[PDB]
């Protein structure tokens, strides 16, 4: 009988319990605060316009319904009595396809404080979009967005909060970095009131700022692109006494130009615009092609 | 109080109710209004013949056992409680895989209204199958859409209709893609036949016109380039043969 | 809905006070707890933070080791205790709530300290 | 009918938690297999594709009843709800059963306890190719089951006479390799849980050098 | 420690014309930037939170308009009761506020 | 009120119905009507040796435990009435992975006439193996299968029919084809029995047929080839004098047929046997060497 | 006769048990112990920055009320009822897909002994992710680690162990990688600290 006053406490805590019905359904508005700590920002596919990261989601409120008095002054609960309470219903704005963790019970945490307070913590993985403005690629920087906030509770009924103050909210682990082609610097929270078909709902928004790493792209293309125009304008040196070594000078530098440039575009999505590689590549190729018509007229 | 009251309403709106019947099951058929607020079109891939799309979609009806006047007020319950209510059996014909979002919760919505009205809510993201016509590729225009049907109602059980019949399908003109633009899109009621009834389809179609930058940087300039090059065999002398050979068939293997 | 703080008094340069600040209308386990000082016909400046759920708190550095915020659930007040004063501590202190979107929407009634 | 009364009768009382013989003896498991086909063996993670008709059946005294009627044939229906083995196979990287239209399963009780059930298994098993002599050389690599739970001294398995089947051999999608054979093998193996009886089925492959030859000879 | 500077120190101006005030932070505060109004002896009242979100008490002369970094209070037709002082604070980070702005006839 | 009529009917209906026994389990067998309407043949996966198609299988049977009499003389159901009743469990003989869909409901629809007939329909995706006969790729015939029959079932328990006239049975869209590669020439059903080692079952085979279309293999490989091959045989009209440009001439055509050859067989799978593309690639190559060795005899 | 005691067993160890508290709810914090007995490392993709491994993960404790003293023999139960009773809610913090296999039946096993040990072991085949080191490719030694960590409850309701903790971690000297090689291994013992409290990691 040591765990039987416990059993009655969640019996009695639940016993008249709508989990249908939001706390303050007619009376109050339901005050959400969050919490986010990024585990790991996963890899940022740059062909999908998404990325990736892991966090823990920790969504704090208070409902008069879940008071009880015992021997301990919080209850740290299975993940399954959070299926028995009413939780917000929250969803990302933005994300592609997300999982919440189940390995090896639900990745799910329920903490109720003696005076109501619950909180609500889960660990999930969520692959989301970033719109891209490739314009600086390589040499971009973006600020990738992960927007959330409730499904079907409107303004008056939820309202979202981070739990601390905003710029220390959404805090990013410091082993957690899966980034290879980015880096993160930083951190950025908002919060904003969105109209879509059926109200106005609260959302709270992150911005990861990333920056890309130049440092892959100058070894893959730009200094074969420098090594080719070098190697293109050698020609200028030798005697005109020889036509078949220039001419085949030429052709095979504009054949490694091609062969570069193509090896080169499949990197980046299949954007409509062109970007800085493609103006050095374009360029070069000028160059090279220079440098050949240069050859043809002496 | 006020929470106790609608915890009344809800549980005597919800006894004695028969999921397996449709409102007015022996009677006029039910008016379904649909809403979709797309979100995204992610990838319209030509080798898979498909293209994805997140979507918010909204069905409206009216079930008169869904009925309340105790309290005033519209009712937003927690997105389990559609799984004890009639919602139609709404399916897309031309889709692949699609799922409702299921983060941090099933991304659904459940609203009640104080004279019958229902409104129910999806976050859809559907892999919908279109066969393109690549005949002109890649200065292509291709429409290719989604069906919005019922399997089990027919036509005189149901009826489907969009929700304003303009304004019913929201934020296609917010929507960027990398290798498409959406020039037009249209809205489409109908009824097909089957060899078991009649039934009601609705159709969402996007004409979407294919950009050219890319191909232009990626094939058409090359390949212009490799022809240019191809036509400095003539300006050697007719001499010096390897030269000449070494180009043209580079520029022919290229 | 209403913030209560306690009365104007004087001090001798050196010692130490003690500000309370009684809440009334809501539980301070819910929101946050700032602590603000005035000075005559200047800006606002912040003193401190405190979180009376869990206990922790947080200090502006030039305040630091010189302010203490604490409370006590039971008689639902908020202190702050000064120690070491000087003579630009002549201020009027204010007991802020934290709400609706981070801005200390309710305020008290502020107490006048002054160093003599 | 007559067949409700049966099936009531029989799960009335009954606890598919606990094993027949619980404290007894070990149950005795004879198994089949019946192989539709041996899918495509790429060596690149090291595994194949099989799709088998895996059939269990043992005795069980509590589904035992008094009828004119010698068996009943069911549905996926009651497999839920009398005790079936945790067969699993070791040697898989995923496995699923097949659920269109319907879970297909198969279970008959019989007039004296037997119970027979089988299954539709899609196994993508696991097996080390010790590519050397590649594209010269044969392979041997297996397809293993066992319990996971019930150590030797609960459950045994035992092959039948007739065991393992083929089916034509020739809708198979063995692209670079040819069947040329099987047998069947039982072993205990030692786990950190307990002995275990492990049941092996060692497909005999050997690459036939008509892709190879004419893609880089 | 982000700093608040707020635009101008004083004005003043007569009764039912449109006012405009200023707010600049150093570093980023995501409209999380609040205005209070402060009457000569008394306690500061929540005016605007958010960066445009009026307080439930305040009339609807009085408007926010918010950025990343600038901010703006706008009272258009004052009356003789909205002179006091204006202080804008931003709650992105630990809060801090700005100079003030007095407002005389 | 006149839903709770119906409610009593179904509950009637459903007072004493065991869903583990099929109908007319100990008087006579039960005899499924079966009907496919293919909404769209999908594509056929050559690598894989399977296809796709997307179907409405529809099945028709009688059992007398579901008579009723009310207003309506047929009942349109939910999709979740069909799994309390009897259905039969129909399996695919040759599908390898398919899918019944989930959205936004179960895509299945269950009728009771008032005589007791149950028609029942599902919306899936049958990805089924098609086993082919490559030699004469890419000018090959296919007769893809889609065999079903009964799981659990022997004959003397549950057969199978179509439900029309067979050759009217699988019914195929107009707009139904998401061939790539090829030609949906016509249908061919066909029933038998299989004798399995627990029974003899009734399966209903359904044969496609196909025909692979010549337009990408053309421009491919069989032009390249021609055109190599070509390009080789031009190297004869040239005087005898100029040995390096010949030979370079000979060299890169070989060049060209090895990388076409290797471009051509990573499109069909990796068969044991050769093909007719095989052939031609090996004769143009026979063709291209034999001109090369020609002119170093010359 | 032997079923009924046993039958009359199970059904007292579930009559009256709350699957919502832990062992020892209110007292002191329950022990739980790992073994892994990996059966393969399939794919380790430096493309993707992770690897994958099937393992066998077996966790044991002691709960009070799985007790009994009428059968001399340990109890291995049906898979389904480890839905009814409670378990450890250990989760991977590293991992990107996992899951339990399926065939014929869920791959777990629960298991009862007469002093109230239980033992639970599940069948898991996990894509942990790790970052490489590239940098001395191909050249390079990478450490990258699997962690076992409980989500819900703290150190002070909860402990993890290694049972045998040198011996926890069976068949990796049986790996067969077709790229790499495995040189050493390690287990560990720790306690990390989040902002909800204090974890226990393995
Ligand atoms: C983390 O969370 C994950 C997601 O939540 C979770 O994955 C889930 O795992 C659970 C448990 O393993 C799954 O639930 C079971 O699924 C079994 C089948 O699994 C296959 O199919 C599902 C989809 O299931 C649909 O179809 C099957 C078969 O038709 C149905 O049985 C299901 O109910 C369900 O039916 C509906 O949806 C259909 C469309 O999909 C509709 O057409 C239909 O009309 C229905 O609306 C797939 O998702 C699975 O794929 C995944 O899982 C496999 C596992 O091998 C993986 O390999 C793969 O990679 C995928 O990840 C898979 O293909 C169901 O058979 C099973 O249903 C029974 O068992 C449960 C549990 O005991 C019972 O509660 C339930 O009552 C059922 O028992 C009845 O029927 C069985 C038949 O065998 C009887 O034996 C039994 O006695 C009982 O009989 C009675 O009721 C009958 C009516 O139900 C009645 O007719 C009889 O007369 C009698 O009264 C169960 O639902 C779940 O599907 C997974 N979800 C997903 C999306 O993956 C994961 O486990 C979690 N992990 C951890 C570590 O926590
Ligand atoms: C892309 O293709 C689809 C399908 O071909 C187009 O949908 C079709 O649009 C036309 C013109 O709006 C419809 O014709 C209508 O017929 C009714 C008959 O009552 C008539 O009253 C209307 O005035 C109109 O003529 C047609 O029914 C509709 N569906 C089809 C053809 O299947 C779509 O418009 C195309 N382009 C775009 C931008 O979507
Ligand atoms: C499968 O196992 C059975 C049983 O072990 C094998 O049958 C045995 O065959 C040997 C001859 O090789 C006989 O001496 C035994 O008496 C047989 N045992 C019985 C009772 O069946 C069968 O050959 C095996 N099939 C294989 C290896 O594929
Ligand atoms: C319920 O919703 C309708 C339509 O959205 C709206 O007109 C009505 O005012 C709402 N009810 C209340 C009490 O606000
Ligand atoms: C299919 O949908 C129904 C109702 O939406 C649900 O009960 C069932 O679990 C779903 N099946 C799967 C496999 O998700
Ligand atoms: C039960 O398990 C323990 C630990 O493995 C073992 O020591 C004991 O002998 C077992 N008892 C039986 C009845 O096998």
């Amino acid at each position: 009988d040591n765990t039987t006053v416990f059993t009655r406490i969640l019996d009695r805590l639940l016993d008249g319990y709508d989990n249908r019905l939001r706390p303050g359904l007619g009376e109050r508005v339901t005050e959400v605060k969050t919490d986010i700590f990024v585990t790991s920002f996963g890899p940022v596919s740059d062909h999908d316009m998404e990325y990736t990261i892991d966090v823990f989601f920790r969504q704090s409120w208070k409902d008069e319904r879940l008071k009880f008095k015992g021997p301990m002054t919080v209850l740290r609960l299975n993940n399954l009595m959070a299926s028995k309470i009413w939780t917000p219903d929250t969803f990302f704005h933005n994300g592609k396809k997300s999982v919440a963790h189940n390995m090896t019970m639900p990745n799910k945490l329920l903490r109720i404080t003696e005076d109501g307070t619950l909180l609500y913590t889960m660990r999930l993985t969520v692959r989301a979009e970033c719109p891209m403005h490739l314009e600086d690629f390589p040499m971009d920087a973006h600020a990738c967005p992960l927007k959330f906030g409730s499904y079907a509770y409107t303004r008056a009924e939820v309202v979202y909060e981070w739990t601390r103050e905003p710029a220390r909210s959404v805090v990013v682990a410091e082993d957690g970095s899966r980034l290879n082609q980015y880096d993160l610097l930083g951190q950025t929270v908002d919060s904003g009131i969105v109209q879509s078909s059926t109200g106005e709902y609260v959302v709270m928004t992150t911005h990861f700022h990333l920056k890309r790493k130049i440092g892959y792209f100058v070894i893959q293309t730009y200094l074969p692109c420098i090594m080719t125009v070098i190697l293109s304008q050698v020609s200028f040196w030798l005697n005109r006494e020889s036509v078949p070594a220039r001419t085949v000078f030429g052709v095979t530098t504009v054949l490694t130009m091609t062969t570069l440039s193509i090896s080169a575009r499949n990197s980046l999505p299949k954007v409509a615009y062109a970007t800085a590689m493609d103006w050095f590549i374009a360029v070069c190729y000028a160059f090279v092609f220079s440098a050949l018509i240069e050859f043809a007229t002496v | 109080s006020n929470m106790s009251l609608v915890k009344e309403t809800v549980d005597r709106l919800l006894k004695g109710y028969d999921i397996r019947l449709r409102p007015d099951f022996g009677g006029p058929p039910v008016a379904v209004g649909m809403n979709i607020d797309i979100a995204s079109i992610d990838m319209v891939s030509e080798v898979n013949m498909d293209y994805t799309l997140t979507m918010y979609f909204q069905q409206a009806w009216r079930d008169k056992r869904l009925s309340y006047n105790v309290i005033p007020l519209n009712l937003t319950l927690d997105n389990r409680v559609a799984d004890q209510l009639w919602v139609p059996d709404t399916y897309f014909l031309n889709d692949k895989k699609s799922f409702v979002h299921g983060v941090t919760v099933k991304n659904r919505m459940i609203r009640l209204h104080p004279d019958g009205t229902v409104l129910y809510g999806l976050r859809i993201t559907t892999t919908a199958a279109c066969m393109m016509d690549l005949r002109r590729y890649p200065l292509d225009e291709q429409n290719c859409t989604l069906e919005i049907e019922s399997y089990g109602y027919t036509t005189d059980d149901i009826e489907f209709y969009w929700r304003g019949d303009d304004n019913a399908v929201t934020g296609v003109t917010k929507i960027e893609l990398p290798q498409f633009s959406i020039v037009d899109y249209k809205l489409i009621t109908k009824k097909v036949v089957f060899s078991t009834g009649s039934y009601p389809r609705l159709s969402l179609s996007f004409k979407l016109k294919r950009n050219i930058g890319y191909f232009i940087l990626q094939t058409y300039m090359p390949s212009i380039l490799i022809t240019i090059l191809s036509w400095v065999s003539f300006w050697i002398n007719y001499d010096a043969s390897a030269a000449r050979v070494a180009l043209g068939i580079t520029t022919v293997l290229t | 809905v209403q913030l209560q703080q306690s009365g104007a008094e004087l001090v001798k340069p050196g010692a130490s006070v003690k500000l309370s600040c009684t809440a009334s209308g809501f539980n301070i386990k819910d929101t946050y707890m700032y602590w603000v000082k005035q000075r005559p016909e200047q800006g606002l400046e912040w003193i401190g933070r405190i979180d009376p759920a869990n206990g922790d708190t947080k200090y502006d550095p030039k305040f630091q080791g010189k302010a203490t915020i604490t409370t006590d659930t039971f008689s639902n007040t908020a202190y702050l205790q000064l120690s070491s004063l000087t003579s630009e501590d002549t201020a009027v202190y204010y007991c802020a709530r934290k709400g609706l979107r981070w801005a200390m929407d309710y305020w008290g009634q502020g107490t006048s300290v002054t160093v003599s | 009918g007559d067949v409700t009364v049966i099936l009531n009768n029989l799960l009335e009382g009954y606890d598919n938690k606990l094993r027949p013989d619980i404290g007894v003896k070990p149950t005795l498991i004879h198994t089949d297999m019946y192989v539709n086909s041996i899918g495509p063996v790429n060596a690149i993670n090291m595994e194949y594709t099989i799709d088998i008709f895996f059939a269990q059946t043992w005795y069980d005294r509590r589904l035992k009843f008094n009828s004119t009627i010698k068996v009943l044939r069911l549905n996926s229906n009651m497999v839920g709800k009398i005790w079936i083995p945790d067969t699993f196979f070791r040697n898989s990287k995923k496995a699923d059963a097949h659920w269109i239209t319907t879970p297909n399963r198969m279970l008959r009780i019989w007039n004296d306890g037997r119970v027979l059930y089988t299954l539709r298994l899609t196994i993508d098993a696991e097996c080390q190719l010790q590519l050397h002599n590649f594209p010269m050389d044969e392979h041997s690599c297996p397809l293993e089951f066992s319990s996971y739970g019930y150590p030797r001294e609960e459950i045994v398995y035992q092959w039948k006479r007739s065991s393992v089947e083929v089916g034509d051999t020739r809708s198979w999608r063995l692209y670079q390799f040819s069947f040329v054979g099987l047998r069947n093998t039982t072993e205990v193996v030692k786990t950190t849980s307990g002995d275990y009886v492990v049941m092996s089925v060692y497909f005999d492959l050997s690459r036939r050098m008509g892709y190879f030859t004419i893609q880089t000879y | 420690n982000i700093v608040m500077t707020q635009s101008p120190k004083s004005m003043s101006m007569s009764v039912g014309e449109r006012v405009t005030l200023s707010c600049k932070a150093s570093e980023y505060v995501g409209t999380y930037v609040s205005w209070y109004q402060q009457k000569p002896e008394q306690s500061p009242k929540l005016l605007i939170y958010g960066a445009s979100n009026r307080y439930t008490g305040v009339p609807d002369r009085f408007t926010g308009s918010g950025s990343a970094t600038d901010f703006t209070l706008t009272i258009g037709s004052v009356q003789a009761e909205d002179l006091a002082d204006y202080h804008c604070g931003q709650s992105y980070s630990y809060p801090t506020f700005g100079a003030g702005t007095k407002l005389e006839l």
